[PDB]
């Protein structure tokens, strides 16, 4: 409550410890799923883009974990610098780190789930990391991990508001479209109040999706032929301060086929990302 | 119901309870040091014990919400 | 995923060695003989379809109890109580709605209180270091399905089938990495109902020949041909069912030419 994290830096010139507490009840299904999960899919992952989960301890009736410390998350950062917007070489450097983590994590055979933007840690080096994997699930391939709806509802794919019975690899990638498009204009693309508006947020901008662009809508559960005919929105208006080159990559991981989605590994020779460095934000 | 047919069974007979407790508890409390040395820190209690590292309280503010989400 | 499949593969390869028990770790338990691990895993897979658990939380289970008793010594009276806190901990980690302590403290007859079934799973969960990830011979066959011809029914039931008869004995298969074990039953359903050896897609991605499963093969044709006269038969009346295709009454292969 009041002594709720004991951030401990290090003296002897290392890094910065942060501790999370877990209370266990202890009277029923012992260890939460939702803790072992994390624990467990946390300890294999090791990258510079993703958080270091420096120890674990379990006691008799507290579980603490040591976690490394990253001192800002998007979210605020990108609220402090509304007024003036994230530069474009900034925005650049948070995208190409987050690609490496996130193709990373897929090529370890873990799934990421909710890539909210208050999930993402960035600190003073410009550097930025996945930070909350207590929903992934390893797959091994997408056909094992079922369906169960719990990602937050402004970043699901739409392949996953109209229900399906496994997950894939694309879930990613639509999040981290949605939070690329996001900050050059500093607004929620589709936030909409319920799945069924979500829905209807998401056809205003990409047009309603034809057998043409989608060869497997017309036969998914919870998809009805009588549904708006929204016109696909010109990009040029959808995000106005993108270079030439942001055109096409923005379009094609935001595409709609599962299956078409650029993957991660696939993203980083986009002709996009040809001149990344990284700059360092307001302090962090 | 009396109880399932195929999955209620038991197998090794009768075992002691006794014993057993005292051996789960011993090891339960044995898990100390080497982490309570290696992070200076009494995880017993919550309490930051003194040593090279610099434990310190943090304010909700200033401060990632990921170090405390309660769980959901 | 086409995309990240061959590194999936190449770090299963590389993980399966360090989640692995020592062969041969348990003649040095002073209470417990093969006859009893076999006991368990049969009341294991009992309890599994008595509660429509899914198939990937036994081969973890059985995973973890193989980790822990080469690490530390159990006695023979609480030997339930590992097998109780390993279903347990792999139904929390591969299932989406972990049963609850009370029914499983219902299954084992109210021998363990519920106080019990914990305190235990605290044992285990330290022991192993927390990395309850293992990759286990259901997660090598998933990947060598999709190579078997695009539609082939029946085959991905009996290899299931003698994947499962794998952890009912430890001797010999606690020798072979689950990526052999795999590989041997895949190419012995493959034979029994299509005709097709190893195949080519599979022995230049995988690097295992023919020649380099030949111990492994007919270790597992042995077990194949004795599962029915088993003293622990359970897997063949949980695959006798339609589910699975009913290949458990298929008539195993007499002899081979590998």
């Amino acid at each position: 409550t009041y002594g709720v994290v004991y951030k401990a830096r290090n003296k002897l010139t290392g890094e910065v410890v942060a501790l999370k507490k877990i209370r266990l009840d202890t009277e029923t299904e012992g260890v939460p799923s939702t803790a072992i999960r994390e624990i467990s899919l946390l300890k294999e992952l090791n990258h510079p883009n993703i958080v270091k989960l420096l120890d674990v301890i379990h006691t008799e009736n507290k579980l603490y974990l040591v976690f490394e410390f990253l001192h800002q998350d998007l979210k605020k950062f990108m609220d402090a610098s509304a007024l003036t917007g994230i530069p474009l070489p900034l925005i650049k450097s948070y995208l190409f780190q987050l690609l490496q983590g996130l193709a990373f994590c897929h090529s370890h055979r873990v799934l990421h789930r909710d890539l909210k933007p208050q999930n993402l840690l960035i600190n003073t080096e410009g550097a930025i990391k996945l930070a909350d994997f207590g929903l992934a699930r390893a797959f091994g391939v997408p056909v094992r991990t079922y369906t169960h709806e719990v990602v937050t509802l402004w970043y699901r794919a739409p392949e996953i508001l109209l229900g399906c019975k496994y997950y894939s690899t694309a879930v990613d990638i639509w999040s981290l479209g949605c939070i690329f498009a996001e900050m050059v204009t500093r607004r929620a693309l589709f936030p909409g109040d319920s799945e069924i508006d979500q829905l209807f947020r998401i056809f205003r901008t990409l047009g309603t999706p034809d057998e043409v662009v989608w060869p497997g809508v017309t036969s998914m559960p919870d998809y009805k032929p009588s549904f708006p005919k929204w016109a696909r929105q010109d990009f040029s208006k959808v995000v106005p301060p993108l270079d030439e080159d942001g055109r096409s990559l923005l379009s094609q991981m935001l595409h709609y086929d599962p299956n078409k989605r650029i993957s991660a590994k696939a993203a980083l020779a986009h002709p996009f990302f040809q001149d990344v460095t990284k700059p360092v934000p307001h302090l962090r | 119901e009396h109880p399932k047919p195929s999955a209620c069974r038991n197998l090794f007979g009768p075992v002691d309870h006794e014993e057993l407790t005292r051996d789960l508890e011993k090891h339960c409390r044995d898990m100390e040091e080497a982490s309570q040395r290696k992070w200076n820190f009494d995880f017993q209690n919550h309490k930051p014990l003194e040593g090279k590292y610099e434990w310190q309280e943090v304010e909700k503010g200033s401060l990632p919400e990921f170090y405390y989400r309660p769980p959901r | 995923v086409p995309d990240y499949h061959e590194d999936i593969h190449t770090y299963l390869r590389e993980m399966e060695v360090k989640c692995k028990p020592k062969v041969g770790y348990m003649k040095k338990q002073p209470d417990i003989t093969n006859s009893m691990r076999a006991i368990l895993v049969d009341w294991l897979v009992e309890v599994g379809e008595e509660y429509k658990l899914q198939n990937e939380t036994l081969h973890l289970a059985v995973n973890y109890i193989d980790r822990f008793l080469s690490s530390m010594s159990v006695l023979r009276g609480k030997l339930q109580l590992v097998g109780t806190a390993a279903m347990l901990l792999a139904s929390k980690f591969e299932e989406i709605y972990p049963p609850e302590v009370a029914e499983f403290v219902y299954i084992t007859d109210d021998t363990y209180t519920k106080k019990q079934v914990l305190r235990m799973e605290h044992l285990v969960l330290k022991v192993l270091t927390f990395d309850l990830a293992a990759p286990t011979v259901n997660q090598f066959l998933t990947q060598y399905f999709l190579h078997q011809q695009p539609a082939n029914c029946k085959v991905e039931s009996l290899a299931m089938f003698l994947g499962e008869l794998s952890l009912i004995d430890a001797d010999p298969y606690l020798k072979y990495l689950p990526s052999v074990i795999a590989g041997a039953a895949f190419h012995l359903a493959l034979y029994t109902v299509t005709g097709q050896s190893w195949p080519e897609s599979l022995i230049r991605k995988t690097g295992y020949t023919l020649e380099s499963l030949k111990p492994c093969l007919m270790d597992l044709h042995q077990t194949y041909l004795k599962a029915p006269q088993h003293a622990q038969q359970s897997i063949r009346e949980k695959y006798k069912n339609s589910k699975y295709h009913g290949v458990s009454l298929l008539n195993p292969p007499e002899t081979l030419n590998l």
